[PDB]
């Protein structure tokens, strides 16, 4: 203008969104427990 | 050409219903997926074994 103001307005760019936090539960997988190594006892079935 | 157009539409519609992604609807509906062996399988073929 006549006082140096700009006739055309500025833009406006526009912000960036909040992002989305995630997350995850990773899992494991670890064996299994094995058979040892069967003893005979001395008792009958219904002690042992 | 109509007939896509309408059903990419209600497709989207029913997904914004749903409040999914088109990443939760290829999760649940793709068939490229994997063929590594995960340890939740790994824990299923145990548990079933």
């Amino acid at each position: 203008t006549i006082d140096g103001q700009p006739l055309s307005l500025s833009l406006y760019a526009t912000p960036a969104d909040p992002s989305m936090l995630l997350s995850a539960a990773i899992t494991a997988s670890q064996g299994g427990g094995d058979l040892p190594h069967a003893v005979m006892p001395m008792y009958r079935f219904p002690v042992i | 050409l109509t007939q896509l157009i309408s059903f990419l539409f209600q497709c989207t519609q029913w997904l914004t219903t749903q409040k999914w992604s088109v990443s939760d609807v290829f999760l649940m509906t793709t068939d490229n997926y994997s063929t590594v062996l995960t340890p939740d399988i790994e824990n299923l073929i145990t548990t079933l074994s």
